[PDB]
């Protein structure tokens, strides 16, 4: 910060960091998980007009 | 030929999907419908004669059809004419019944104005008598049920004409 710039909060703890983003909202899909690519059934696609 | 249903069935397989919430919303619309249209079919299949005979008098009777050169002239004439109308009827009553108008499609309309060419006889006359048909059944059904007859005769006379 120079002589006019007012402080922020520039690192976080990984506790704080865990606390902000480990909860069952603001979590996201592919942080500790294993996404699987959903895809549309073959035989769904295959009858498909 | 095909009902409501039928058609709805068809169009869903030729698309190849399912019965969605539309199609479904459709049948349960022409189930509601049913009891009103089996009670209109069973009043018309009661006074079918009454009414062709009634339309008849109120719109093709002591005019230039009946008389000689009309195409309406002879008991021969008269006769086809008469059951042209109750064929008209008919098939209006099946066409509503079924809520679906491709039986009077395949039934009805399909060479019926080039066989009227060919015999020369009135289209426009035609139409008024399915006009006065259409009254009579109205008057005899009621309101809703008049309606629903009327669109089928009104599109028997739009393919005709
Ligand atoms: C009456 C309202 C009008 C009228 C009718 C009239 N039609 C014919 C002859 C025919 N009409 C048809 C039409 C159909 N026959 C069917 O089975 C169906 C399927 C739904 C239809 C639409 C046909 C095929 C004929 C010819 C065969 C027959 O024997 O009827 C006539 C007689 C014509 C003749 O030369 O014999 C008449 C009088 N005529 C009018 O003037 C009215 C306005």
């Amino acid at each position: 910060f120079g002589e006019d710039t007012v402080p922020y909060e520039r690192y976080l703890t990984p506790g704080g960091l865990q606390m902000r983003s480990a909860r069952v909202g603001s979590l996201r899909e592919d942080i500790g998980q294993r996404v699987d690519k959903e895809v549309t059934p073959r035989f769904v696609e295959l009858g498909q007009v | 030929m095909q009902d409501a249903i039928t058609a709805v069935i068809n169009s869903a397989d030729v698309q190849g999907k399912y019965l969605d919430g539309a199609a479904m919303d459709k049948l349960k619309s022409y189930f509601a419908s049913g009891e009103l249209r089996v009670r209109a079919a069973s009043v018309i299949s009661a006074n079918a004669a009454t009414i062709v005979k009634e339309a008849v008098a109120k719109s093709l009777l002591y005019s230039d059809v009946t008389r000689p050169g009309g195409n309406m002239y002879t008991t021969r004439r008269y006769a086809a004419c008469i059951r042209d109308l109750d064929y008209y009827l008919r098939y209006a009553t099946y066409a509503m019944l079924a809520g679906d108008a491709s039986i009077l499609d395949e039934r009805v309309l399909n060479g019926l104005k080039e066989t009227y060419n060919s015999l020369g006889v009135p289209i426009s006359s035609t139409v008024q008598a399915i006009q006065a048909i259409k009254e009579v059944t109205a008057s005899l059904v009621g309101a809703d049920a008049g309606k629903e007859m009327g669109v089928y005769l009104d599109y028997i006379c739009s393919g005709l004409s």
